[PDB]
């Protein structure tokens, strides 16, 4: 069974010169392997980028650029824009069939590290009838995504009870990221005051709601 | 042991081969019903018939076998000998990749035999007139072949 | 342009059956070898099968060989990946293509959903996030439902990423910085309209 490889992640600076490679563990990359190139953006469906190894599909950037330069399958982006930031999958027609590598995670340096805007709600007067109780902090715009939620009230803090979604790529290539806390209608009530905690980059932004 | 990838070499090893064949044969001068690939063949994008067109690609390659046998004969003897010999390999891959039916036409022995004694009868000129014309139509046959083979 | 339409993924129980459609517009389909490509959540593209452009070469991705089959039609224009002895594995986004040729690149479509589950279909429970008394933010918590997508639209919008509990279910939030959030899941036929008013 043959392997496509490509490099896990790779970087560059506005306005650089960066090239993905694109190999086969069988042996060298040819023209017969017809190298495909597909952009993926975050919650989006991939983009053909590069086809027939050098070839390039209707309106893409003629900063992208196809070739097989060695052994294996080049892509090389000349003058690096935010906006190439995105997965980049590479696919070799090999025997009968096709394979896509891995793919590559491009990041495009070095910018804008930015402070999460946090949302904090305490539980509808509904869901406390049905016997439940859902504190849900909304954390919006970071950069980088890498978040420690911490569940306050009372300053102990919450243990159990915690959902939090993996920070998720979005929109402007900025994290946002949820979390959720169930609670017993009895323990909103009982304590002062709830408090969502969140630890960006040593930087802890906090949100309090009280019943 | 076929391969879509591997016909795919094939084809375009042979071209490079008539491109090298081509090159040293063209620096010493510097009709024939060669195969040869029309619409009702089913190659092309119009009217595109993938079964059709298998049988023309296997057909046209056994018959341009007469005329690899006369290069044979026109100082880089190795050469010419892998093209011929590299094209019997493309049509026994064609063939197993078409294993599902064949109905041809597959050429007559002694009427090649007879053209091939009439091709070298002519002089030098003439010759490498011929030399040139089946490798140009050759090249022809191998490229359209190479994009229809694609989508078969 | 040329156009790419699939249909029709959804909820399927294990060991069950689902056939994928294909409807190409805008280009020579008899011309042309199509294939399909998956993408299961959170991974990388897989190749699935193809096509000739007469149907009579196909192949297949070797961990669904036995279970799947490509067939195509014309002048119809569609292709199809009837998908039998379904496994949880098999559950991704399916993409339908052509092969690059006659000067033409690799066009792929938007994409359908296949989602393969012993769990049953469960409808959301919508509560209101009411804004919070000194512009302010209002939305929608979206509860306990089964399989994915939720779709909200009101009537500052951000419709946030679902989480997945230990249960099973997804449960989302959708803010907005009379207000009316329109909450419509598709797998259990469920569309609730709620009205979010600040607390009096």
């Amino acid at each position: 069974q043959t392997v496509v490889t490509q490099e896990p992640s790779l970087s560059v600076s506005p306005g650089g010169t960066v090239t993905l490679t694109c190999g086969l563990s069988s042996g060298s990359v040819t023209a017969s392997n017809y190298p495909g190139w597909f952009q993926q953006t975050p919650g989006q469906a991939p983009r053909a980028l590069i086809y027939s190894t050098n070839d390039r599909h209707s309106g893409v950037p003629s900063r992208f650029s196809g070739s097989i330069s060695g052994n294996k399958a080049a892509l090389t982006i000349t003058g690096a824009q935010p906006e190439d930031e995105a997965d980049y999958y590479c696919a070799l027609d090999i025997g009968d069939i096709t394979e896509f590598g891995g793919g590559t995670h491009l990041t495009v340096l070095g910018q804008p590290k930015a402070a999460p805007s946090v949302t904090l709600f305490p539980p509808s007067s509904e869901e406390l009838q049905a016997n439940k109780a859902t504190l849900v902090c909304l954390i919006s715009d970071f950069y980088p995504g890498a978040v420690t939620v911490a569940w306050k009230a009372d300053s102990s803090p919450v243990k159990a009870g915690v959902e939090t979604t993996t920070p998720s790529k979005q929109s402007n290539n900025k994290y946002a990221a949820s979390s959720y806390l169930s609670l017993t209608p009895e323990q909103w009530k009982s304590h002062r005051s709830y408090s969502c905690q969140v630890t960006h980059e040593g930087s802890t932004v906090e949100k309090t709601v009280a019943p | 042991l076929t391969s879509s990838e591997r016909i795919d070499k094939q084809i375009r090893y042979i071209l490079d081969g008539i491109s090298a064949l081509r090159k040293e044969t063209c620096n010493k001068s510097n009709n024939l019903n060669l195969p040869k690939m029309a619409e009702k063949d089913g190659c092309f994008q119009s009217g595109f018939n993938e079964e059709t067109c298998l049988v023309k690609i296997i057909t046209g390659l056994l018959e341009f076998e007469v005329y690899l046998e006369y290069l044979q004969n026109r100082s880089s003897e190795e050469q010419a000998r892998a093209v011929q010999m590299s094209t019997k390999v493309l049509i026994q891959f064609l063939q197993k990749k078409a294993k599902n039916l064949d109905a041809i036409t597959t050429p007559d022995p002694t009427t090649n035999a007879s053209l091939l004694t009439k091709l070298q009868a002519q002089n030098q000129w003439l010759q490498d007139m011929t030399t040139h014309l089946i490798l140009r139509s050759f090249k022809e046959f191998l490229q359209s072949s190479l994009r229809a083979l694609r989508q078969m | 342009e040329v156009q790419l339409v699939e249909s029709g993924g959804g909820l399927v129980q294990p060991g069950g059956s689902l056939r994928l459609s294909c409807a190409a517009s805008g280009f020579t389909f008899s011309s042309y070898r199509m294939y399909w490509v998956r993408q299961p959540p959170g991974k990388g593209l897989e190749w699935v099968s193809a096509i000739s452009a007469g149907g009579g070469s196909t192949y297949y991705g070797d961990s669904v060989k036995g279970r799947f089959t490509i067939s195509r039609d014309n002048a119809k224009n569609t292709v199809y990946l009837q998908m039998n002895s379904l496994k949880p594995e098999d559950t991704a986004v399916y993409y339908c293509a052509n092969r690059a040729g006659w000067g033409m690149g690799d066009y792929w479509g938007q994409g359908t959903q296949v989602t393969v589950s012993s769990a049953s279909t469960k409808g959301p429970s919508v509560f209101p996030l009411a804004p919070s008394s000194k512009t302010a933010a209002l939305g929608c918590l979206v509860k306990d439902y089964f399989p994915e997508p939720v779709t909200v639209s009101w009537n500052g919008v951000h419709t946030f990423p679902a989480v997945l509990q230990s249960s099973g279910l997804y449960s989302l939030s959708s803010v907005v910085t009379t207000y009316i959030c329109n909450v419509n899941h598709k797998p259990s036929n469920t569309k609730v309209d709620k009205k979010v008013e600040p607390k009096s």
